[PDB]
RNA sequence: CCGCCCGUCGCUCCUACCGAUUGAAAGAUAUGAUGAAUUGUUUGGACAAGAAAAAUUUUUUCUGGAAAAACCGUAAAUCCUAUCUUUUAAAGGAAGGAGAAGUCGUAACAAGGUUUCCGUAGGUGAACCUGCGGAAGGAUCAU
RNA sequence: UUCAAAGAAUCAUUCUUUUUAAAAUCCGGAUUUGUUACUUUGAGUAAAUUAGAGUGUUCAAAGCAAACAGUUAAAGCAUUGUGUUUGAAUACUAUAGCAUGGAAUAACAAAAUUGAACAAGCU
RNA sequence: AACCUGGUUGAUCUUGCCAGUAGUCAUAUGCUUGUCUCAAAGAUUAAGCCAUGCAAGUGAAAGUAUAUAUAUAUAUAUGUAGAAACUGCGAACGGCUCAUUAAAACAGUUAUAGUCUACUUGACAUUUAUAAGGAUAACUACGGAAAAGCUGUAGCUAAUACUUGCAUUAUCCUUUUGGAUAAGUAUUUGUUAGAAGGAAUUAUAACAAAGAAGUAACACGUAAAGUGUGUAUCAAUCGAGUUUCUGACCUAUCAGCUUUUGAUGUUAGGGUAUUGGCCUAACAUGGCUAUGACGGGUAACGGGGAAUUAGAGUUCGAUUCCGGAGAGGGAGCCUGAGAAAUAGCUACCACAUCUAAGGAAGGCAGCAGGCGCGUAAAUUACCCAAUUCUAAAGAAGAGAGGUAGUGACAAGAAAUA
């Protein structure tokens, strides 16, 4: 199912002479959503286990400027690159982005020095700040949750974050 | 405008942040172009720019088609010896090529090609240097031998 | 199914495994270990077909059950078990030692050897990987992990190596002037002490060994095992010394006799 | 030269062709329909282990979990077409080859008794004849 | 499009040494200079077969063995004990790929309604 | 041994075929055959069908024995065997055939900086304990079914089955001693820093987050303190998958093909062990072709090779080795390091066996053997002794393999004076 069974580029029909040998293997995509966790365990190749996630939420998020991450329930997804369809399934994939309950992240800052290991001088944006605000941050996924079992992620930033809201954008 | 797609083009391996644009060396003597270096265009599968590693054989051609996307063709023409008549004959075979925008090639020109992973369902190579050369009639009825 | 072939016929068996075509249909196939099958010999051939000891497989497979024949120092009772290029095998009840080296055919000779020159062996490095700590690890053609191994170590050049304790006495770096033996094509028993190394671009590193009847020969530098300075080889060489005559005169040698 | 021989027309044998017959037959793909089994997910919840109360029984919550079901996805098989390939029948038709001292002529070979032959067109029992323009492989290397 | 020239050996010929321009490199001396075809050397390839070396399978087809010394020891070599010499070569493994010496023969690239080389000056 | 003779004629010289002529690891068949050596042999037709038997098991210190037997030493101590079964490992090798398959496979040549890898080897570890938890087999008793390698119930009991779960090292001060700070292997994400390799988003190091699995609740009694079994990561190895380049027969009375049905590419993903239209979505309109694309044919598996050649070549290559494929036909799974396995399973189709008619099992292109087809091909033999494999690894198994039997396939030597 990785393999022939396929045209020859110049359009010839590949007379087929060989069954699929399970190292051609094509298991069927995890549909991965929001929810409560549940991931089931797959046995790949030599007792390789990967992890498919099927519900999730609680994700890894870095924070890209100041180089950190927490642990976060993620509370939609909004956009896929891919497709609408998924995004309207809620369904997490390896470059979704989608809204973190950005507290924790408000929370750490607030720790280490003001209010909204240290090479501060940066100080943040005025979207992301904005953003803040609403507790809300819109955040890549950069697992693939289908094979790594985890949502991990990163929050958007400056020009990147900027080109996703224009997307995003609304208007009609 | 780079970013024309419904995706972000990143261009991974930057590091954007933190610190003192990314582009490798790909060796074997090929010197990365100005265009690269400089320049932004994002190219997952630039030999210099991207993250595939060039490696395998080399060889060059002769640019046929620019009409795929960031993608060329390049006939090798050769010589098939036939022992019976002990006489060659010419022959060849079409490599597609992945391009990235840093070598604008227009047809006829000549290009060598490093190998790399499977780009595509066809495109195994990436043009690492290209050489101008001009043409005449058409580039499929070029013969040089090479 | 498909999966691993467990056997080995006798006519694809390795030709200086020296086999026959009667004699058997299969080969014995040499067990996975630190040795690649094709340049390596099991124990069986070694004990059956070089020295004689044994008649039979079975008879091998008695003798190792004895827990009297060791290769690097350590007991092994695995009849198949692979020896290669450069080990010592101390078979206790004689109180032979042999090392395996080369003929200046392709053919494993096993050499016989002192007491005092057996607790070392040659080893040439292949991969020098870091690891955990950033702590340097050598990995030998014998399939072997030298750990912590001093930093001048090049990933070409040989180590002399104890058996006794896994430690390494001193190493040789690959040098344009290093007495070297072979071992893989054509010239393969060939020892030479270096005129010049080629250090291709993306391709094999091909360099050129004058001997000492000063017949220059090329080889990869894949196949080639560093075996002293210009001057000494660090182990006792066979009778012919690696010197591979032309086919005349080895005939002529034959007929002096 | 009482030589050679040409074609129709009969007669016998064999070969392949055309052939109505939606001819037939098997196989191959391609479409579509239904669609066994089944990976995956979802629903399920026979029960087997916990938690809650009464003196072994009652009600409620948490785990693993069989059957059964639903949805994608692999997808056998069967049927229906279509197309193609391959053998294969057929009244009749029309060739060919073989044979037999058969019928009718005499076409060709000699200036073969209209030189021959070409291409083309029409003709005619049959060889063939005729027209037009070619050729000499002419019976003229020549005024 | 660098043709040639001169010296020594041998039985008119063969094989060898030396220099005759220009540019870059190295402490007046000394040493790099288009691409590919082609060719030469290699490298790297399973053996069996094939060619082929050795070996009286009684011959031979074979096979990959064997030979040697002795009514039972000498001789060797080992510090009473231990047989000894060995062999199972080599070449073939494309037409492609790898590196490689190349002077010929071929291509192609370089080259004027203008092309690049230096010395000076300015940025 | 670089070879030619007869045939057109009344004779001649040509062209030209026919005929002879030799060989064939090339089949048949006819007649004939005293030795010996060697030895192909149901490929060609039907990848047609199969009665019976056999072809993968495994225990010699070393998981589990109150089935059980037994020998010592003083009713206990050790022991020594041990049917059975659980567990483990193997059964993915081998063997067979050649139907498919014509840039596919295969050969050489790369590549894996794009991966997986059991056994074997070597390195070698991280966030109640004088020893934990059930629950299961064989077994006992009660059963059922014509039958099947059918299993029901109840009761036990182990395990190396299954499941829990107990200091020290590196960074800073003092004179080898006493304090301070840390402390997760893969794997994944984000942030950086960077001894090789031609080339690194490589090794590696740091920071922020997650995080499997593990680091002996095991068994012998060994060696000159050892071993077996197990175990995280790494490397090696036995490999495997993909992959680069180049290389194939006949056919143009196959010239245009491929693209809604992924054809060509870009992006993002999903999936994979990893790369990849491998799959999905979105967007381009590509890609191949007279140097033969696309079809068709092959009485085609590929190659190493075989025959025959002075030299070229021509034909063959089912068939000793390597590779591919397949186990009646497709398809689908489970286990496992490795299977899309076929002496594994599920299903359908096509064959077909037993049945008390309810059901049940079955797959010789393993070895023999039989019918069929055919011009066309051997014994239902003996053995594990050799060669090897598997195992709890001398000690057992092996129709793998070998030895004979049949054998005028071939090949060699050689009577009949
Ligand atoms: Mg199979
Ligand atoms: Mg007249
Ligand atoms: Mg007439
Ligand atoms: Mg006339
Ligand atoms: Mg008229
Ligand atoms: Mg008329
Ligand atoms: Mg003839
Ligand atoms: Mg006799
Ligand atoms: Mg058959
Ligand atoms: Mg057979
Ligand atoms: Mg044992
Ligand atoms: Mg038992
Ligand atoms: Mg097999
Ligand atoms: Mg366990
Ligand atoms: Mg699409
Ligand atoms: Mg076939
Ligand atoms: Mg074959
Ligand atoms: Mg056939
Ligand atoms: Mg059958
Ligand atoms: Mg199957
Ligand atoms: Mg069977
Ligand atoms: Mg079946
Ligand atoms: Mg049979
Ligand atoms: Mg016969
Ligand atoms: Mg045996």
């Amino acid at each position: 199912r990785d393999g022939r069974h396929k045209l020859r580029l110049t359009g010839g029909k590949k007379k087929i002479h060989k069954k699929k040998r399970k190292y051609e293997l094509g298991r069927p995509p995890s549909n991965t959503k929001l929810g409560s966790r549940q991931v089931h365990v797959v046995r790949g190749r030599g007792r390789n286990y990967k992890y498919r996630a099927i519900k999730l939420d609680s994700g890894s998020f870095s924070w890209p400027t100041f180089g950190i991450s927490k642990n976060t329930r993620i509370i939609d997804v909004v956009y896929n690159a891919s497709n609408n369809e998924l995004v309207r399934t809620k369904t997490l994939v390896k470059n979704c982005i989608v809204v973190i309950d950005s507290h924790p992240f408000t929370t750490w800052y607030e720790n280490t020095f003001g209010t909204t290991k240290i090479g501060k001088s940066k100080n943040i944006d005025p979207l992301l700040l904005e953003q803040f605000k609403q507790g809300r941050v819109l955040a890549c996924i950069s697992s693939r949750p289908g094979q790594c079992g985890k949502a991990d992620g990163y929050i958007i930033e400056g020009d990147e974050l900027l080109f996703y809201k224009r997307k995003m954008d609304k208007r009609n | 405008d780079v970013q024309h797609e419904r995706a972000y083009q990143k261009q991974e391996g930057a590091s954007f942040f933190n610190s003192k644009r990314y582009w490798k060396k790909v060796g074997l003597g090929f010197a990365t172009p100005k265009e690269a270096k400089e320049g932004v265009y994002v190219d997952k599968k630039c030999p210099f720019t991207g993250n595939v590693s060039i490696r395998g054989r080399i060889l060059k051609g002769m640019v046929i088609s620019n009409k795929m996307k960031r993608t060329i063709i390049i006939r090798r023409n050769y010589l098939h010896y036939v022992k019976k008549y002990n006489r060659f004959e010419k022959r060849h075979k079409n490599i597609p090529c992945h391009c990235s925008p840093c070598f604008d090639v227009k047809e006829g020109d000549i290009v060598t090609v490093g190998q790399c992973r499977p780009l595509s369902k066809t495109v195994r190579f990436n043009v690492l240097h290209v050489e101008k050369h001009q043409i005449f009639g058409s580039a499929r009825k070029q013969f040089v031998l090479f | 199914g498909k999966g691993i072939k467990k056997h080995l016929k006798r006519v694809n068996a390795p030709s200086h495994w020296m086999l026959n075509k009667m004699g058997g249909q299969y080969a014995p196939k040499t067990s996975s270990g630190p040795h690649k099958l094709l340049e390596s010999i099991p124990l069986v051939i070694l004990l059956r077909n070089r020295l004689k000891y044994a008649l039979t497989f079975d008879e091998v497979k008695m003798i190792l059950i004895q827990k009297i024949v060791k290769v690097d120092n350590k007991v092994r009772t695995d009849c198949t078990f692979p020896v290669g290029l450069m080990d010592v095998i101390h078979i206790t009840k004689s109180n032979e030692y042999f090392r395996l080296l080369y003929d200046i055919k392709g053919r494993f000779v096993p050499h016989r050897i002192t007491n005092e020159e057996s607790k070392y062996k040659l080893c040439k490095v292949k991969k020098i990987l870091l690891r955990k700590g950033r702590l340097s690890i050598a990995v030998t053609h014998d399939g072997r992990s030298i750990p912590y191994i001093h930093p001048d170590v090049k990933v070409n050049d040989t180590v002399r190596l104890d058996l006794e304790t896994g430690k390494v006495l001193e190493h040789l770096k690959f040098q344009v002037g290093s007495l070297v033996m072979v071992t893989a094509g054509h010239s393969v028993g060939r020892v030479g002490v270096i005129s010049s190394i080629d250090k291709n671009m993306g391709t094999y590193d091909i360099i050129h060994v004058k001997d000492s009847r000063n017949k220059v020969f090329a080889t990869r530098l894949s196949n080639v095992f560093v075996i002293g300075d210009n001057t000494k080889p660090y182990i006792s060489l066979p009778r012919e010394k690696g010197i591979k005559l032309d086919i005349i005169e080895e005939r002529r040698n034959r007929l002096k006799a």
